[PDB]
Order: structure tokens, then sequence, then C-alpha cells
């Protein structure tokens, strides 16, 4: 004889179907993350890492590193050809 | 949208409780109404035989 109780029965009722499914996905995606640009890790110098933080950086990454690599390759090849040819 | 759909069961819970108890008690106290109604019927019958 008791009336229905919508706001009293919300323990099992969630927000539709998709919103409750994505609530767990969105609650923790924003929890454990850097606030703003933390840990840049820019500093690196290990020849390969020296190239990474010197010319191979993605801020520009223009053809200048490629031209420098080609210049070094042809400089080595000149001596190689002198040895061979 | 989830926020403003959820944000309704804060000040309405007390209203639901009070409406539930008031409605149930009013429905189940109809014994007083029944007693008054039968007394009214019998008084009407007495007055009816009076004018008869």
């Amino acid at each position: 004889v008791s009336t229905l109780i919508p706001p009293k029965v919300v323990s099992s009722k969630n927000i539709g179907s998709a919103p409750n499914a994505k609530r767990i996905a969105n609650v923790v995606h924003f929890y454990k993350s850097l606030p703003q640009g933390p840990a840049p890790a820019i500093k690196a110098n290990t020849r390969l890492a020296r190239y990474k933080a010197k010319y191979f950086d993605g801020d520009n990454a223009s053809g200048k590193p490629l031209w420098h690599f080609a210049l070094g390759i042809i400089a080595f090849g000149y001596s190689m050809e002198y040895y061979f040819h | 949208d989830r926020i403003d759909s959820v944000s309704q069961l804060q000040n309405v819970a007390e209203t639901t409780k009070v409406l539930f108890d008031v409605s149930k008690e009013t429905v189940e106290l109809e014994s007083e109404a029944f007693e008054l109604k039968q007394k009214v019927e019998l008084a009407h019958e007495a007055k009816a035989v009076l004018d008869s």
C-alpha cells in the first residue's frame, strides 16, 4: 500500500546507462596527471640525446639538421674516397 | 548534465518523507471519518422518522 519512492530509491538507479559507464572513465583520467607542463625533461646530452636536445628537437625540426648530417656524411666520404679512389 | 540531473535529491527528501507520512496517516485514520459518517447516517434516520 506504500507509495512509490523515486528519490528514496536512487541507490540502485544511476544516471541513465552511458553516463554511469563513463563516470569511472572520466573520474580517474583527470586525477593522476600533471597540473601544467610539469616535468619537461628537456635536458639530455648523450650524443644521441645531445642531438635530441640540440637540433633534433620537435619545436622546429627543420631541414637544417638533415643538411648538417649530409655535410658530415660527405666530409667523411671525401676521406673514404681518397683512401679508396 | 549529470550534475544538474543529480542535484535534485537534496532538499526534496524531507518533503518526500513528510508527504509520505502525512498521506499514509490521513488514509489510515479514515476510521474517524467512518464513525462520523455512520453517526450522521443514524442521526439522519432519526430525523427522517421524525418528519415521517
